[PDB]
């Protein structure tokens, strides 16, 4: 929560940053994405497939994004 | 909820590769009335299995 | 969800990696301890 120009993004890079150095616990190195909303609707039913899709391999492999 | 499953197949139908699994997300549409085929034709091939409703 | 997460990745990938290199030989035992840090740690025997 903050105002919109604050840095939301820059707080889950660094999160990221430790996982590949090593203070995070293996248990919580997890796989760090970008859910971009607008990339589900590339190109000129369909939406409801795709969000499926996405949803489901971060499920089997545990992982935040 | 998944070692409960794995043990019901295998002691009473004394076989644990006798369950399918039914992902209820994906077959969330207004056609799962004539497709839905897929739980019937599994069932007919083989009376003794486990049908799963996950989700 | 953390079960397999953490012994996969913390006891099952160094107790594999020893039984390569000459870690864990067929005839001793496998002392697993937590280290300083508060992790899962397998204590090896012999080196590479
Ligand atoms: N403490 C910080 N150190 C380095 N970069 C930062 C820091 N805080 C914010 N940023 C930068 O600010 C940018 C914020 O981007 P974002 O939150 O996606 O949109 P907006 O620029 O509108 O806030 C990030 O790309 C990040 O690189």
């Amino acid at each position: 929560v903050g105002e919109p120009g604050v840095g939301k993004t820059a707080i889950a890079e660094g999160l990221a940053n430790r996982i590949v150095k090593g203070d995070i616990p293996s248990s919580l190195q997890k796989k760090v994405y970008s859910l971009d909303i607008g990339s589900l609707l590339a190109g000129a039913g369909e939406f409801e497939e795709r969000l499926k899709a996405v949803l489901k391999e971060l499920k089997e492999a545990q992982a935040i994004v | 909820k998944t070692l409960c499953v794995k043990e019901l197949a295998a002691f009473l139908f004394n076989d644990p590769g006798a369950i399918v699994r039914i992902d209820m997300s994906e077959y969330m549409e207004k056609h799962a009335v004539s497709r839905l085929g897929q739980l019937t034709e599994a069932v007919r091939r083989r009376p003794y299995t486990v049908v799963l409703f996950d989700e | 969800r953390p079960l397999n997460r953490l012994i996969q990745h913390a006891l099952l990938t160094q107790l594999s990696r020893l039984l390569l290199d000459g870690g864990v030989r067929p005839g001793e035992i496998a002392k697993v301890t937590v280290d300083q840090e508060g992790e899962i740690i397998v204590i090896r025997n012999h080196g590479i």
